[PDB]
């Protein structure tokens, strides 16, 4: 059973907290800690045991234990498992110890938990509203099972926005440049606060959740099981198929579900191959900002032929629907298979040809190099996990430490470079292209056979698990516990950047107003998944 | 992967689409006043899923080969269909479409049920009133 | 303060004047060979947002019709609006709404904006893009394939016509459903239908399915169909196990 | 995973309750091996323990003291010390400025147990010194306990439970088995299971009507004319043990006399049923050698309740089944403890033990016993006069402890009325229901599954329940509050368990002497009367073997002409409507209001059931909101249509919140008892040309009654 | 050689306490929490009414998905399949199958915060083969014989009259 070691650390470092523990899956583990013992527990096995905070949330058991339940999911990565720290937040009264003093990267799920389920987190110093929109009234807790229906709409209370933007190393005299909601070439809302001096930036600050619809609230009220594979499609275009497979681990890892031995290893396959389109995509608007356009409209082409494979392999263009609880729905078949293996290999003599650009290395070299860097000391704090982490050196990569699709059948390579600076993030996304093409060169040749579909079990209620995939920006980790056979007590989804997004005050601080959207699509954000 | 489509002629009322869409762009709505059943489709809600060609018994809704579906007003995007509703034959309120309990008899009719639609007054019966026959 | 409400405080959609929606087909007529858009993304998925802005890719042009995208409202003569309207973008969006020159063309591009898509019900939404502007063309899709947006853009360019138009109850309704493949047993053309679905999938089920259907007609002859045409080993699996389902009934 | 054996709070048949709990919460409840249902449990004993986890499905539990400041104000949280001190102070004050008996003090019958019964009494007796205690035996069986102790002797069941599955006949008389005592019910399949014929007389096509060799189908309110008719033909076709009714029994020359004048004819009209059924039933039942009459609520809530228990009680005496196994008068009580309540003397009459107060010996006991020199001896005011005397200027102040009389008590608008010019209502309660809202005092009590105590069943046997989990919110048991309230302006009053308060009642009864905690242990059934701790008794199954507890030792005969209700059929009033149980919910709907397996059953307004020609032709379908108005009110149910009820009569339940009858319900006290008659009062029954709108009428209006309460506890 | 569950009416009594049974039973469990016997009441009779478990299934016949299957010899509907054509509540000649969803978990029918407008209204019922509300789905309700369960049916053993009885043929 993996992580019984952390859990005899932690029991020889603190030795009556752990008031209950229990395993989801074998390399899945939980436990309930004292309330007021808490950060103690979350930073020990943070910074001590080498743990990344990966989500935190709360829940609404008060029917079930009469107790908020506040989760904080950690990835050992020094074998490799995942811990769950479990509080029970009393009822009447919802005050919790916070972390955010001890682990910088619990800054904006307890700001979140202030807004979905009103538990306050003592201590916490950005005690600013996150994920509610300015208008939203105060009490009204969505996520509260009894606080409101699903359908109610309060009435705005402002048309303004009454949102406080801190100006941390900037003063009175400093001017902003907005560059959202409603930017060009930004093709989706969010707003950023550049306190300027000139063309440059002293601080910034920005306002987000402009895009949150409350899917949340709606997951577990008007929605079933099979039917939220439709709604994490419809997060964002690109990372559908990330979401949905991080959906169904969560609950085939809640029961058991021995899923069918080509299930699983074909989601391996769409998972790259959504990669292929969505890291071309960004290295087309790499170029755009860089200066060439003539590199963007030509990676808009091998991205068409990236598209052709998912045209051929499913017959849809972004949002899909190819997997269900069981397995997968739609079945590739053996000349598509074939034909797949050489599309991915005339990507490689394309994609080959078209990084000949930084062989160029021009705006390559001066537009790109000392342009938002990121601190490694800065990117551990935080707990990032998309290409911004694995170019500041530290190799977190979810298919190497946890297979979760059969990626143990696959090659898999995980690249990470030493420089923090955009030009190393795309090195990150080039090597990513090859090695998403070795596993459809390797993968669709050697399929093992047999069904395709698990159906007819039936859900046993209160049963939870974590759910992952490795999306194009990062990992998102899905939690849900299900209800009963027909709905579901509680879906929790953290996007790719939603770990990534607390550090660009860190990149955008130092550099100059020109660059500063190549800085924000460095790490190509998803504002869609992550606002949720 | 195109607009959906139903055939009124195939469609026998059984809210299965209904109940499959994600989207709530099909909905049914039971009308006293005509006796009659609103199915309804819209295509301003439509996501395009195919959920409602997957659970359909009759194979009356299709994703047809068509995707030029932009409209000048919104009350083109709705197609709907009115069932007359089946009343019952103890009491006498309305419990099924009449054409769903007449697709039953003639499904009943084929695997072989010989004297299936002798039994007629079976079938337009309502549940309750089924169960109170058995109970004497 | 940006836009009416009710006595509950609930945002309506706002009513242009006649004399400012007196010159709409004047202005069609104006920017029927040149078109400035400006996309107002609102609270909406990325597909959306990415396939508008391939209306102006090298598979789909928008250029060589005159649609030009324009980078502030003060220059659009259409608005095209994107997404649902959570509760934080009805401002922003009333805001590029007011900000450009009457009279306006407003499209509501999307599912998400035509009604709110799937999340038409709920809190931090208001639904489609018409309960806060008025929307003249109506564009459905998740997402609109291009052929779709360029159909929609030159609709409401006039350059086409509308081809889509409601369809109301009529005699067709009471008409009564006939069996499909009504020569076998409906059990078995059941049991096998669940067969091809769980291994092949929904839509290549029934097409397998139906395929051994048809070569139940003679068995030696379109097994060997079956067998033979395709040479997919996948395909050959399907059959096979459809076949023992058939057999052992 | 430890099991705690508990007797269930709900009816008088007093089952055991197997609860399983894990932790400190309750996992499932089991059916446990006791004398009287032997392993098989309702749906209320099975799924109705869950109110205690406060689910606010109805209403919300009891957290702490509550104090209103002035009436027009508000519930406000306050701690136990001036919740406590104001009720001392206040309590002192009027019994200083007005009278001890300017106070008035119930007693609960629900799941307090005897103990908090007695030390509540004391309280009374002692620091307030008043005979001011009644529990709601008033609306109960008081006339049926009042006949029988003027008649036979004793007021209680004088057979057990587990007697009538022996019996020869069983004659139920205004009693509905099957919704009221389920276990009872099965006990009577099992008679008829061992051959013996089963007499019903009720109106209705009940449950129990359906296994019967003949059923009477009576006018609403002519018991006393059948009676007369089917003891007149047991006497003229001479047909009774001359023998018991020479030897035991005094006074037969009268009711002879006064029961010739009614011949079966001439009531085959006034009772709607015919003479030859009237001949037959009389004959079975005298010719039955050990046969039983069960009588529930048919019976004593009328006008004609005291008289009406005499006459059965009479015609008892007659067949001469009395005294013997498998035989006699069993009135068939209703809550869980109203047989405990009237033992431990929560009654204006009487002290523990069934010992009147008129003796002064009695008073001097008690008085020695006790502490004060005499306790007074006044009979006291009633809980069903307390609006008459509350209005009138009589009483002061009310200490309500664990009822709902503003949901449960006759004309709903003079209740609302009387606690509104009472100037303290002190409500202890676990729950915040209609009462508990307006109180100007409120305290919070221990419930049923938190505590420890003893229940006493139907067939007045001792129960034991014992404590399962703790409880949440601090808050203490009914006999704590007792005492610290009484500590604070009264007598130094302090215990420490029940077995001490146990210990003491023994002491002051030579009755239930022989019933000790170890006796009775977990699954334990102690008839009192039991005098030896012995093991040497075990209880008492049956009374009356050798002395019929009478004065004179001899029972007495009684009987009356009959004289109609009081509300007569009018023009715009031609329904009889008759208030009436079910199974599946408990009365006021507190507890089994907040049970989800109860709740999800049957929940609002109710179904008032309706005979079918009656809808028929009145316009009314089978499920549809019906207005039904009264001379003292108009409220909305739903309609039943069905031939089990008789025609000219609407069968109607009181447990519902939103359509209670107890509007409706015009409170004509009874001559002596003061008991109001629920059975009769005339309505009309009117349909709703929109249902839609009467349909949001329903949800709108128990919206708005759970909006009041979650605002006043929370 | 069929199992099912039937009921003596001279022996029930009418306390719904089969219906609370079978309801929980499955509540704990993941199925729906509706019981699926019935008590039916006439002028003279009175008992649940329940699947019969028929030789040859009626509503097994018409399932457009093979939901309905006789396993262990009782006819098993399987929950998880039924795609709510309610096909099956029309060919059942003994009305045994009635239709409902699961609400959404741990939420009260009225939840409507005073902060906001209240939301709209759930439609009438009529008939369970007609309603449809847009955040239920609702399935085949049927008589499993508490396959799931250990112990038997929860309708037979916790019957206070002993009424129900199974009756079984190999
Ligand atoms: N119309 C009409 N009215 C009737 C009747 C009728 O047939 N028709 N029946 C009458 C009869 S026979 C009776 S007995 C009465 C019964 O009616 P009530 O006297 O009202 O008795 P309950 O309904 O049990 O009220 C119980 C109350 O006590 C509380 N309680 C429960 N358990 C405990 C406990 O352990 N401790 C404390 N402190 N409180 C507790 C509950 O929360 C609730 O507030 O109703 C009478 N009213
Ligand atoms: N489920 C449930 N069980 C309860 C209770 C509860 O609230 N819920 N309450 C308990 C209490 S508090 C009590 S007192 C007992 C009482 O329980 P029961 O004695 O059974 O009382 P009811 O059901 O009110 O009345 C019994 C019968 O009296 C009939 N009746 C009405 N009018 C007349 C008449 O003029 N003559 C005759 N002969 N019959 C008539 C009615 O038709 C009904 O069939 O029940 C207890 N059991
Ligand atoms: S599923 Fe098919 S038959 Fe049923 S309502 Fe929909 S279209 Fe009609
Ligand atoms: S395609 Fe999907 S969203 Fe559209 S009607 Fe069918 S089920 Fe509903
Ligand atoms: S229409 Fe579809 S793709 Fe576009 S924003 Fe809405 S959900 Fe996303
Ligand atoms: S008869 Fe009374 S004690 Fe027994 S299970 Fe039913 S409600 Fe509980
Ligand atoms: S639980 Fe038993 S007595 Fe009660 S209705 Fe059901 S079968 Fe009849
Ligand atoms: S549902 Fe009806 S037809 Fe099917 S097995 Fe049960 S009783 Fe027979
Ligand atoms: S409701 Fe379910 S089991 Fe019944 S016919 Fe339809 S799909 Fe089959
Ligand atoms: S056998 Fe099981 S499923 Fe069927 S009625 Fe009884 S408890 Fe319910
Ligand atoms: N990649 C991606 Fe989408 C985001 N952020 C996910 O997961
Ligand atoms: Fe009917
Ligand atoms: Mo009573
Ligand atoms: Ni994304």
């Amino acid at each position: 059973k993996l992580g019984q070691h952390y859990l005899a650390a932690l029991n020889e470092a603190f030795p009556g907290v752990v008031l209950d523990h229990a395993w989801q899956t074998k390399d899945q583990l939980t436990v309930t800690v004292k309330v007021n013992y808490l950060p103690e527990v979350v930073e020990f096995l943070y910074y001590k045991q080498g743990g990344w905070l990966s989500v935190l949330f709360g829940n609404d058991e008060r029917k079930l234990n009469g107790h908020y339940a506040v989760y904080y999911v950690l990835s050992m990565e020094k074998t490799k498992c995942w811990i769950t720290v479990r509080v029970e937040v009393d009822a009447n009264k919802p005050e919790y110890p916070s972390v955010t003093p001890r682990v910088p990267a619990a800054v904006w799920g307890e700001r979140e938990v202030r807004d979905m389920y009103g538990l306050i987190p003592v201590g916490l110093p950005d005690e600013r509203r996150l994920v509610l929109p300015d208008d939203w009234p105060d009490e009204l807790y969505p996520l509260r099972k009894d606080s409101m229906d699903y359908r109610q709409r309060p009435a705005p209370t402002t048309d303004a926005e009454t949102y406080e933007f801190i100006n941390e190393l900037g003063d009175k005299k400093n001017n902003v440049v907005p560059i959202g909601p409603l930017h060009v070439t930004s093709d989706e809302p969010g707003h950023f606060r550049l306190f300027v001096d000139g063309e440059n930036i002293i601080d910034a600050d920005y306002r987000l959740f402009y895009v949150h619809r409350g899917m949340e609230k709606l997951a577990e009220t008007r929605m079933g099981y099979n039917e939220v594979t439709f709604l994490s499609d419809r997060v964002c275009g690109i990372c559908g198929f990330a979401h949905s497979t991080a959906y169904t681990t969560s609950v085939e890892n809640a029961m058991g579900i021995q899923v069918p031995e080509r299930a699983q290893m074909i989601r391996a396959i769409l998972l790259e191959v959504e990669r292929l389109h969505s890291h071309l995509l960004n290295l087309g608007l790499a170029c755009h900002f860089t200066g060439f356009d003539s590199g963007f409209m030509q990676f808009f082409r091998v991205r068409e032929t990236s598209m052709k494979m998912a045209e051929i392999l499913t017959g849809a263009r972004k949002t899909y629907g190819l997997n269900l609880i069981g397995g997968i729905r739609r079945d590739l078949l053996k000349d598509d298979m074939i034909q797949t293996r050489q599309l991915a290999q005339q990507m490689r003599r394309e994609v080959q040809e078209l990084v000949d650009v930084l062989l160029s290395t021009p705006n390559m070299e001066q537009r790109t190099v000392g342009i938002g860097r990121l601190d490694p000391e800065i990117a551990r704090d935080f707990s990032n996990v998309g290409p911004m982490v694995r170019a500041s050196g530290h190799a977190r990569d979810t298919r190497a430490d946890h297979p979760f699709v059969g990626y143990g059948l696959l090659p898999m390579e995980v690249h990470s470079e030493q420089g923090c600076d955009v030009i190393s993030r795309l090195k990150v996304r080039i090597n990513e292209v090859y090695t998403a093409l070795n596993m459809i060169d390797y993968g669709l040749d050697n399929l093992p056979g047999g069904p395709l579909m698990v159906e007819g079990f039936t859900y046993i209620p209160h049963r939870f698990a974590l759910g992952f995939a490795e999306a194009p920006r990062g990992d998102d980790i899905h939690w849900s516990m299900t209800g009963d056979n027909q709905k579901l007590y509680r879906w929790r989804c953290r996007a790719a950047t939603y770990a990534n997004w607390p550090t660009l005050r860190y990149m955008l601080r130092g550099n100059t107003v020109s660059d500063a959207p190549l800085i924000i699509g460095s790490l190509d954000p998803c504002y869609s998944c992550t606002d949720r | 992967r195109g607009k959906p489509e139903q055939n009124p002629q195939q469609c026998i009322g059984c809210a299965a689409c209904v109940n499959a869409c994600p989207s709530n762009a099909l909905t049914v709505e039971t009308d006293l006043a005509t006796g009659e059943l609103a199915w309804e489709f819209n295509l301003g809600h439509c996501i395009f899923c195919g959920r409602c060609e997957e659970v359909c018994p009759t194979a009356a809704i299709k994703l047809s080969q068509e995707y030029e579906l932009a409209v000048w007003k919104k009350e083109d995007f709705l197609q709907q269909s009115r069932f007359a509703l089946c009343n019952c034959r103890v009491c006498n309120r309305p419990f099924a479409v009449q054409k769903e309990i007449d697709y039953a008899i003639a499904l009943l009719k084929h695997n072989g049920d010989s004297r299936a639609e002798n039994h007629r007054e079976s079938f337009e019966t309502c549940p309750e009133c089924k169960r109170q026959k058995c109970l004497v | 303060l940006l836009g009416p409400r009710d006595a509950n405080g609930i945002p309506v959609p706002m009513t242009v004047d006649e004399s400012i929606a007196s010159m709409k087909a004047s202005l069609l007529k104006k920017i029927k060979r040149s078109a400035y858009v400006y996309r107002v993304d609102c609270g909406g998925c990325n597909g959306c947002e990415i396939e508008i802005f391939a209306t102006l890719s090298p598979l789909f042009d928008a250029e060589r019709f005159g649609i030009k995208v324009v980078p502030s409202p003060r220059h659009a003569d259409i608005l095209l609006f994107t997404g649902a309207v959570t509760r934080a973008m009805r401002s922003p969006a009333l805001r590029a709404w007011q900000s450009a020159p009457d009279p306006k063309i407003c499209i509501s591009y999307g599912a998400c904006g035509n009604s709110g898509g799937i999340f038409h019900d709920l809190y931090c939404v208001w639904g489609g893009t018409d309960k806060i502007v008025p929307v003249d063309v109506y564009i459905p899709g998740c997402p609109p394939t291009p052929a779709a947006t360029l159909y929609g853009f030159a609709m409401a360019l006039g350059l086409l016509e509308q081809k889509i138009h409601a369809r109301g109850p009529g005699e067709l309704d009471e008409q009564p459903a006939e069996i499909l493949h009504g020569d076998m047993v409906q059990p078995l053309r059941v049991k096998v239908d669940r067969e091809a679905r769980r291994l092949a999938g929904y839509r290549y089920g029934r097409q397998i399915a139906d395929d051994y259907l048809t070569q139940l007609g003679q068995g030696e002859e379109q097994v060997a169909r079956w067998l033979e045409a395709e040479n997919d080993p996948r395909l050959n699996e399907i059959v096979s196990h459809l076949n023992h389902v058939v057999e052992e009934a | 995973m430890k099991k705690v054996v508990t007797v269930c709070p709900y009816c008088a048949s007093g089952c055991k309750i197997n609860l399983v709990v894990d932790n400190g919460k309750i996992v499932r409840a089991e059916a446990a091996q006791g004398k009287t249902n032997q392993g098989t449990l309702c749906l209320k004993g099975y799924y109705g323990w869950d109110f205690i986890n406060d689910t606010q499905i109805l209403t919300p539990r009891l957290k702490t003291p509550m104090i209103r400041r002035q009436r027009g104000g508000k519930l406000e949280p306050v701690s136990w010390d001036e919740a406590l001190n104001y009720v001392a102070e206040r309590l002192s004050a009027i019994k200083e400025k007005y009278g001890p008996d300017a106070i008035q003090t119930t007693g609960s019958s629900r799941g307090t147990g005897n103990e908090t019964n007695y030390v509540m009494q004391k309280f009374a007796r002692a620091v307030i010194g008043t005979n001011n205690v009644d529990c709601c035996a008033r609306v109960x069986h008081g006339p049926s306990v009042a006949g029988l102790h003027q008649s036979v002797g004793n007021g209680a069941m004088s057979n057990a439970i587990n007697e009538i599955d022996n019996t020869d006949l069983v004659f139920v008389f205004g009693y509905n088995p099957a919704d009221s005592h389920p276990i009872v019910a099965n006990h009577v399949i099992n008679a008829k299971r061992n051959g013996a014929k089963i007499i019903v007389c009720d109106p209705r096509k009940i449950e129990t009507a359906r296994i019967a060799d003949m059923h009477i189908a009576l006018k609403n309110g002519s018991n006393i004319a059948l009676l007369n008719a089917m003891g007149h033909v047991i006497i003229e076709e001479n047909l009774y043990d001359k023998a018991f009714v020479a030897s035991r029994t005094e006074g037969f020359e009268e009711y002879r006399k006064i029961v010739e004048g009614y011949t079966p004819e001439s009531v085959e009209d006034i009772t709607g049923v015919s003479a030859s059924e009237i001949r037959q039933a009389a004959r079975m039942y005298a010719q039955a050698k050990s046969a039983a009459i069960l009588w529930g609520m048919g019976v004593t809530q009328f006008y004609q309740g005291v008289e009406t228990v005499r006459s059965l009680t009479s015609l008892a005496m007659l067949t001469g089944n009395l005294g013997k196994p498998h035989a006699g008068v069993n009135p068939v009580r209703g809550q869980n403890n109203v047989q405990g309540a009237c033992d431990m003397g929560a009654l204006p009459d009487t002290y523990p033990g069934y010992q009147y107060v008129k003796d002064p010996a009695n008073r001097e006991k008690f008085a020695k016993a006790w502490g004060v020199e005499s306790l007074p001896a006044h009979t006291g005011y009633r809980i069903s006069e307390l609006p008459h005397r509350a209005a009138h200027g009589e009483v002061r102040a009310a200490y309500i402890m664990g009822e709902d009389p503003l949901q449960t008590d006759a004309e709903l608008s003079a209740v609302r009325k009387a606690f509104e010019d009472l100037e303290l209502v002190i409500v202890q309660d676990i729950f915040m229901t209609k009462t508990a809202s307006a109180a100007d005092v409120i305290l919070p009590s221990t419930s049923w599954g938190e505590h420890e105590g003893v229940f006493t069943a139907a067939d007045r046997g001792f129960q034991r329940f014992f404590k399962a989990v703790e409880p949440k919110w601090d808050l203490k048991t009914d006999w704590q509050i007792i005492s610290e309230i009484a500590t604070r302006m009264g007598y130094p009053m302090h215990y420490n368990n029940t077995q001490e308060i146990w210990d003491e009642l023994r002491h002051l009864c030579p009755d239930f002497y022989g019933a000790t905690y170890e006796k009775m242990g977990e699954l334990g059934f102690i008839q009192w009367p039991c005098r030896d701790t012995s093991d040497a008794d075990q209880g008492t199954s049956y009374l009356f073997k050798e002395k019929f507890d009478t004065p004179n030792g001899l029972a007495q005969f009684f009987t009356c002409d009959w004289v109609a209700p009081i509300d007569k059929l009018t023009d715009e009033y031609p329904m009889v409507l008759s208030t009436v149980r079910e199974v599946g919910h408990y009365s006021c709907r507190s507890m089994t209001g907040n049970c989800a397996a109860l709740a999800a059953l049957a929940d609002e307004p109710g179904y008032a059931q309706i005979n079918t020609e009656d809808a028929k032709r009145l316009g009314i379908e089978d499920e549809a909101l019906v207005w039904v108005h009264s001379r003292k009110g108009k409220i909305i149910t739903r309609a039943q249509v069905s031939d089990r009820p008789n025609k000219g009569a609407i069968y109607m339940t009181y447990q519902w919140w939103i359509g209670a009858c107890n509007e409706l319900v015009t409170e004509n006290l009874s001559p002596i008892t003061k008991t109001p008659e629920y059975k009769y009062c005339a309505v009309r029954v009117e349909p709703i040309a929109d249902q839609r709108a009467a349909e949001q009428y329903v949800i709108d209006e128990y919206n708005k009654l759970k909006t009041r309460l979650r605002e006043a506890a929370l | 050689m069929n199992r099912f569950v039937i009921a003596d009416s001279t022996l029930c009594i009418g306390c719904h306490t089969c219906e609370a049974a079978c309801s929980e039973t499955h509540r704990q469990h993941g199925l729906q929490s509706m019981p699926r016997l019935r008590v039916m009441l006439n002028e003279k009779e009175s008992a649940p009414q329940l699947c019969h478990h028929c030789e040859d299934a009626p509503c097994a016949v018409v399932c457009p998905v093979n939901a309905i299957t006789r396993v262990d010899g009782a006819v098993q509907l399987n929950e998880s399949l039924c795609v709510s054509c309610k096909l099956c509540g029309i060919a059942c000649p003994f009305g045994a199958i009635e239709f409902s969803g699961s609400r959404p978990l741990d939420i009260p029918a009225n939840a409507n915060t005073p902060k906001a407008p209240p939301a709209p209204p759930a439609p009438a019922r009529v008939s369970t083969l007609l309603d449809w509300v847009p955040g239920i789905r609702a399935i085949a309700v049927k008589c499993d014989l508490c396959s799931f369960d250990e112990q038997g049916p929860a309708c037979v053993r916790m019957c206070p009259t002993k009424a129900l009885h199974l009756v079984d043929n190999t």
